[PDB]
RNA sequence: UAUAGGUGCCCGUACCGCAAACCGACACAGGUAGUCAAGAUGAGAAUUCUAAGGUGAGCGAGCGAACUCUCGU
RNA sequence: UGAGUAGCGAAAGACGGGUGAGAAUCCCGUCCACCGAUUGACUAAGGUUUCCAGAGGAAGGCUCGUCCGCUCUGGGUUAGUCGGGUCCUAAGCUGAGGCCGACAGGCGUAGGCGAUGGAUAACAGGUUGAUAUUCCUGUACCACCUAUA
RNA sequence: GAGCUGUAAGUAAGCUUUGAUCCAGAGAUUUCCGAAUGGGGAAACCCAGCAUGAGUUAUGUCAUGUUAUCGAUAUGUGAAUACAUAGCAUAUCAGAAGGCACACCCGGAGAACUGAAACAUCUUAGUACCCGGAGGAAGAGAAAGAAAAUCGAUUCCCUUAGUAGCGGCGAGCGAAACGGGAAGAGCCCAAACCAACGUUGGGGUUGAGGACAGAGUUACAAAGGACGACAUUAGACGAAUCAUCUGGAAAGAUGAAUCAAAGAAGGUAAUAAUCCUGUAGUCGAAAAUGUUGUCUCUCUUAUCCUGAGUACGACGGAGCACGUGAAAUUCCGUCGGAAUCUGGGAGGACCAUCUCCUAAGGCUAAAUACUCUCUAGUGACCGAUAGUGAACAGUACCGUGAGGGAAAGGUGAAAAGCACCCCGGAAGGGGAGUGAAAUAGAACCUGAAACCGUGUGCU
């Protein structure tokens, strides 16, 4: 059966990547939250 | 624009705004004419219409 | 105050009352290695090798050059350079 | 080595920098072929380059 | 710059067969191009270069105990001489 | 309104890939775009047996009861 | 506890020889059988060293294991021409000025980014344990540079 | 002041009394991404233009510098269009961008569950969240005030007081002045009018005044110096115990001593004021940051006016403890709209009298708020299911993503971490050794219960 996750390097980077997060105010809020929590990984 | 309440007869309150009576007017800013939005109260209380 | 080559007396441990030369020092462990003190009998795989193990520096004491008594260490400033003086007598080491 | 480096001229220090870099590169090649056996020379030459670049940098800042 | 471009020689069975065929294999700085590699080899070893092939190697998974990480990424250059040879001993 | 000599960079290149390496928590009877397309039979890329090539499937040995399932009369 | 119970995930194996502490289960051989519009061959996505050689057998493998996509060590990916960039645009995204909007911001002009499309010069053979239109051999083509013309 | 090349063994090669490793101040270097800014981009990558310079016959390639956008400054080119303007080039500068503990603060905008035993006014609450702006604090602040005998900027603490009051007069909401305290500070403009070219300097700053007739870089104006002193950022000195016993080990027991401006606290083979690191006390800085002083240093010695689209009013809202109320007082939108010391505002509708004050300009330290931090310390706070989620982690793992989010400490005083022999491929054992102890052998202190076995006294 076809499952929900169909990985795609380009789609992953374009939707969840660092530059996409930077492009919006709320995305920069995401990055700030992860930096505050101390995450090793900030984005895709 | 300021913010306040619309109140019904039963005194129900809904948020609303009060907007200035802005009129687009040809004005001389910095010595060069331009069409800017200026309120009627300001126009009566002399920007400078050109 | 304890330095390699110094003659010291053991004041605590199995070798209490023994005397011997300070083989080595370990400042990070605050320990010293003294000749003929604290033999360990290690199993070596190339027999049984006898070697000294370190002891805590606070378990040995310098000996007085005059009265031979164990003495604590003070310091003076003879000719500028800091020098060691026995607290028992007052003479340099 | 800095005191001795400061006795050298400006053209000498550049020549020392070139010659030290060649020596270090020769050491790295010998290490990669298992021929070196004297691995403390590598750190010594690297720090000589650092000292040589420091003295050159001080002179230029001082003159400027 | 040339002695920075060239990092170390590579000694393997495949590299040794290449040396038998007059090809010399170097690990180079991961930022340099094959033209820089050719110039550096010519300058350092006073030889003539027929061609330079180049490739990249990804970081490799490596661990000791509980720590899993990666080795350094590599840039490998194979230099084909037309004139002369390079003595690695 | 030709010959002549010389130069030619970066990224990818391993391996799996209708799967034991991808998506399914699994060495999971599922899902996964395109290309190549042999012979006999035949309208055919259907059917059956084969070619090129690949595979014998990561528990077995007996027994040959009820019962269950899948088949034949 | 249930209990040495259910299950061990579609199917054809047999024997000889070898290795080994140990073999139904690994290697070699012979015969047999299964797919064959495919269980064959080649691209793409996706994965990311799983690839190769030697060594190993705790754990992983639904049994076993001398074996492995597992463990240890050391290796392996070669391009002017292949696919992409140094070319082009589509949807879409973005957008100097600009328009709009409590703020945050939304929209949009020129322009720009953007292949799933357009353009564009290399073939055959050989070779390794692991790469090959990339290495090698033979024979080409394209762009640019310099000299004779 | 003798070791040292991180954690961290392990060798290898070395460094260090001609002073290393280490510690503190000051410098140098400081790849790439990131506001990211030459252009692009799926962060840590790709692709360029100019100038300068290696190199090459030449190209290819390479090195340095520079090239974003909006802004300032001043030189040109310059539309429709005469002049101009917009626009387009250049040159110089480097002003903004983004981040945070952004905790506390100011502003914009602003819920709902909830309570009212239902619910709509009301409450939750101007709370959560979001957005903008800053500082070490912010905000407020020098009376058109509080008041009714007078006080004299603001802020904060106590009290007034759960009072006065507000309120489907329900649920609830809820002051202030007086009094007592912390702290304490006051000033600059606009205008009358003068002298120079409406703009500049002088003039002036208030409850009646004005026109007219020694102080300071903490506001009140802003730049430096000279020197001193103190503090922080490394450090130094620093009193006094020996013996026996048990023990593997003494600090314990016993005996006999000693020091104390030092009997805080850790460590040391068990429990140490005198063994060590220290403590009381005392000393110390090449350099850099701070604080604070003296000298210097400068700055200085009712004729007229007094804040106008204002005050104020009507309508619609909001803030005031206060829900439109008898609602004063403050603010916003719309529209109207004064007076000019014989003036104007307030004293809870309003009028009169009286009393107090002088709006429509600005600045202003301190007492106050907070803690990711740093330094020094504290606890009838935790002690590994506790205490941080985290004593070894925002990791592993889960999720497309926002996001969620563990488990896991202890040999021994000292590795002395079991030479060697034997069975075994190994694993694992039995000896022998080390150790005070190995049922302390690393899956290592203690080793409960469930649970699983072996033997058997009675049955
Ligand atoms: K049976
Ligand atoms: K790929
Ligand atoms: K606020
Ligand atoms: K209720
Ligand atoms: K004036
Ligand atoms: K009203
Ligand atoms: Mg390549
Ligand atoms: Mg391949
Ligand atoms: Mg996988
Ligand atoms: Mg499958
Ligand atoms: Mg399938
Ligand atoms: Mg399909
Ligand atoms: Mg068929
Ligand atoms: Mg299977
Ligand atoms: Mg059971
Ligand atoms: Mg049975
Ligand atoms: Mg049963
Ligand atoms: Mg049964
Ligand atoms: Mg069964
Ligand atoms: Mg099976
Ligand atoms: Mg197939
Ligand atoms: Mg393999
Ligand atoms: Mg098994
Ligand atoms: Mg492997
Ligand atoms: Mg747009
Ligand atoms: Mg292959
Ligand atoms: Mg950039
Ligand atoms: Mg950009
Ligand atoms: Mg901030
Ligand atoms: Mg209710
Ligand atoms: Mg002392
Ligand atoms: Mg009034
Ligand atoms: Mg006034
Ligand atoms: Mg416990
Ligand atoms: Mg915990
Ligand atoms: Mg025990
Ligand atoms: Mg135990």
């Amino acid at each position: 059966v076809k499952r929900t996750y169909q990985p795609n390097k380009r789609k992953h980077s374009k939707v969840h990547g660092f530059r996409k997060r930077m492009s919006t105010k709320n995305g920069r809020k995401v990055l700030a939250r992860r930096r505050r929590k101390g995450r090793k990984v900030l984005s895709a | 624009a300021s913010t306040g309440n619309r109140r019904s007869h039963a005194l129900n309150s809904t948020k609303r705004r009060w907007n200035a009576n802005l009129q687009k007017v040809r004005i001389l800013v910095d010595g060069k004419p331009k069409k800017v939005w200026v309120s009627a109260r300001a126009l009566k209380s002399g920007v400078t219409r050109v | 105050h304890i330095k390699k080559g110094d003659n010291v007396k053991v004041i605590a441990g199995k070798d209490k009352g023994k005397e011997g030369k300070v083989i080595a020092t370990l400042p990070k462990k605050d320990r010293v290695v003294v000749e003929g003190v604290n033999i360990m009998k290690k199993h070596q795989k190339p027999g049984i090798l006898e070697t000294e193990a370190a002891i805590h520096v606070s378990n040995v004491q310098l000996l007085d050059p005059k009265t031979n008594e164990p003495t604590r260490v003070g310091y003076k400033f003879v000719d500028g350079k800091k020098v060691r003086i026995a607290k028992k007598s007052g003479e340099e080491i | 080595k800095a005191k001795e480096i400061r006795d050298l001229t400006t053209s000498e220090i550049e020549e020392q920098i070139k010659s030290s870099k060649e020596e270090l590169f020769n050491l790295r090649f010998q290490l990669a072929t298992g021929q070196l056996e004297e691995t403390a020379r590598i750190r010594t030459v690297r720090k000589t380059i650092a000292r040589l670049k420091t003295v050159a940098r001080e002179r230029e800042i001082e003159q400027s | 710059e040339a002695r920075d471009i060239l990092k170390r020689p590579v000694i393997t069975e495949k590299s040794s067969e290449a040396m038998a065929e007059d090809k010399y294999t170097f690990d180079v700085d991961t930022r340099v191009n094959k033209t820089q590699v050719k110039m550096a080899v010519e300058e350092i070893f006073n030889v003539k270069v027929a061609s330079v092939n180049i490739m990249n190697y990804k970081p490799k998974k490596k661990r000791m105990g509980r720590y899993q990480g990666y080795t350094n990424k590599r840039r490998k250059a194979i230099v084909t001489l037309k004139e002369g040879s390079i003595d690695l001993f």
